[PDB]
């Protein structure tokens, strides 16, 4: 064809080695390229590219500010002309404008948080929408405006809740041994799956949960990790604060049973809560407690701990092998995102020109996507609001700081099993026999 | 042959991941894919003897604090990393070492103190003194020129070998 | 020997 002069239209300028680079192997994959040439292929006239659009929109603020993005796509939209110009308005002016509008579609639809944060950004968007013309254009863009006005505001019945020493309603009696182990693992899996689902890629992209404004940008992620940390700490605290060896063997056993049910529900965050508790300094050393622990449950806990070993080779294998719903362990995702960003260049230099490294951003987007796949399917399980609120309001650390508390735990480990073994009196008046992890009927 | 299981401990948000990455980034290459095996298991010659380094860097999981023990339990040698232009990442070092010692149940675990290089706020003599108080070595590394990276890791290997 | 929960010895 034939395009404007690259002096009233920056995108008109053509591909070159100083402009775009691709991969190997359909529609060709961008290795890297100037931001101009990225907005170009993002609204290319020869083909639509919904995949590249989703990916670009997920991962762009690490090289383009949202305001710059709007300015660039508007500059792309307003095209100069070079009567045989029918080919142009037919094979350029019209599909290019399609793609530009259809990128505003996606940006406004899935990524509306850019406009809630910057109000004048939304104002520029609404202006640009309201300057589109052509009787067909108006009817197409009408729906794009609908979206903006919108955002500006089973098989069988799930199994019966299980009860133990504590009866429904008696919240005062709730505790690790008086609730039913199955229902404990159930309701914790409900909390942990919700906490998981709620994590939004805007919090993971940019390694943004590791930086000084992490409390602002990644509140869902931090709330989930603090749940997991809290649960491991409550487990440790239940163990070492049970000074009687008989009662403490009951406690460690019930916790391994909870671990089994976590394994069944494919709640891997839940599995690693208990695994990390068992690995902690205060608990690891209680040889007298693990002595009286039956070998069935020792193989349970061994198989669970196996998963973490060799950089989780086995957890990754099992997470592959099984079928949703599940709760993955999030820290591996966090490390892979961080190391992909910090471990690959922001830019590639060709011919003394700087080219945004895009396949790094694509590698990020793949991991966020793999996260969001496990967020779709939910759990066939009845919510028990009271057990749930019990585990929400757990605070094993009290008013103590981290070190003060981990020290208290270790010092209790030495109190209860020194480096003779003393004898401590019983603390639980109710019986200590697990009803087991096989359900009722 | 022989393979050493090393662990990296340090405060987040000051790019401690740059340490292991630079060691393994086979130099003049950048295409780092953290998901595969070569990304964290180099093999090296050290004082004539050949071995394989297995380097655990949980960068990004700092808020999973009750997971530190477990992680640390897996290592026979530790790099305690701080950022030489971030003083708090340096004061974190003492508690980190306390945790390592408690976990491994010894008072001298093979470990080295590495400070990673914005404007410096931890003078070299400070961290030199701090390393001497522990009986462990000190290595400064550049996060942009690979200087000291190999030095740091080989030093920890030698610490394990003279234990 | 191994972990407090590893296979017997």
């Amino acid at each position: 064809m034939r395009l404007p002069s690259a002096d009233v239209y920056r995108f008109a300028e053509p591909d070159s080695e100083e402009n775009i680079i691709f991969e190997e192997n359909g529609i060709p994959i961008i290795k890297a390229g100037t931001v101009i040439k990225l907005i170009e292929r993002l609204t290319y006239h020869m083909y639509a590219d919904p995949n590249f659009v989703r990916t670009f929109l997920t991962t762009y603020r690490s090289f383009c500010k949202p305001q710059e993005l709007l300015s660039l796509i508007i500059e792309r939209f307003e095209i100069p002309e070079p009567a045989e110009l029918k080919r142009f308005r037919k094979e350029y002016i019209q599909p290019v404008q399609l793609r530009v509008l259809n990128v505003c579609r996606h940006w406004v639809e899935h990524h509306f948080y850019d406009f809630e944060r910057d109000a004048y950004l939304l104002q520029r968007m609404e202006e640009f929408i309201g300057t589109v013309r052509g009787k067909a254009m108006k009817k197409w863009v009408e729906s794009i405006t609908k979206i903006i006005q919108r955002k500006k505001i089973f098989q069988s019945s799930p199994p019966t809740v299980e009860w133990h020493i504590s009866r429904p309603g008696h919240i005062e009696t709730f505790d690790l041994l008086t609730l039913h182990p199955i229902e404990i693992a159930r309701q914790l899996t409900l909390l942990e799956s919700d906490l998981y689902r709620a994590v939004q890629p805007s919090e993971l992209v940019g390694s943004v949960w590791t930086k000084e404004d992490k409390e602002i940008n990644s509140p869902n992620l931090l709330k989930m990790i603090r749940h997991t940390t809290n649960l491991t700490l409550w487990f440790e605290k239940c163990i070492v604060e049970t000074e009687n060896l008989e009662e403490r063997v009951a406690v460690v056993s019930r916790i391994i049973e909870i671990l089994q049910v976590f394994q069944e529900l494919n709640n891997f965050n839940g599995v690693l809560e208990v695994v990390s508790a068992m690995n902690s300094s205060p608990v690891y050393r209680l040889d007298h407690t693990f002595e009286q622990i039956p070998s069935r449950q020792k193989k349970i806990l061994e198989e669970a701990h196996e998963l973490s070993e060799d950089h989780y080779k086995k957890y990754l294998a099992k997470l592959r092998s099984i079928n949703p719903p599940c709760v993955p362990f999030f820290g591996i995702y966090l490390t892979n995102i961080l190391k992909t960003e910090e471990g690959n260049p922001e830019v590639l230099k060709r011919h003394g020109k700087e080219l945004i490294n895009f396949s790094k951003r694509r590698k990020v987007a793949e991991i966020t996507g793999e996260i969001q796949q496990y967020q779709n399917q939910p759990y066939c399980l009845r919510v028990e609001s009271d057990i749930k609120r019990f585990f929400e309001n757990l605070n094993p650390m009290g008013n103590s700081m981290e070190k003060e508390f981990t020290d208290y735990l270790f010092n209790k480990s030495l109190e209860i099993e020194p480096r003779p073994l003393p004898r401590f009196p019983k603390k639980y008046s109710y019986p200590l026999k697990s009803p087991g992890v096989r359900p009722s009927n | 042959m022989t393979e050493y299981k090393l662990v990296v401990v340090g405060a987040g948000g000051v790019g401690k991941s740059a340490l292991t990455i630079q060691l393994i980034q086979n130099h003049f290459v950048d295409e780092y894919d953290p998901t595969i095996e070569d990304s964290y298991r180099k093999q090296v010659v050290i004082d004539g003897e050949t071995c394989l380094l297995d380097i655990l860097d949980t960068a990004g999981q700092e808020e999973y604090s009750a997971m530190r023990d477990q992680y640390m339990r897996t290592g026979e040698g530790f790099l305690c990393v701080f950022a030489i232009n971030n003083t708090k990442s340096f004061e974190d070092i003492h508690q980190y070492r306390e945790q390592i010692k408690r976990v491994k149940d010894s008072d001298d675990v093979p470990m080295v103190l590495v400070g990673n290089k914005a404007a410096r706020t931890v003078e070299s003599r400070q961290a030199q003194d701090l390393a001497r108080s522990y009986g462990i070595p000190y290595i400064e590394t550049s996060a942009k020129t690979r200087q000291g990276v190999e030095d740091a890791f080989y030093t920890l290997v030698r610490e394990i070998r003279q234990h | 020997k191994x972990h407090p929960w590893s296979v017997a010895n």
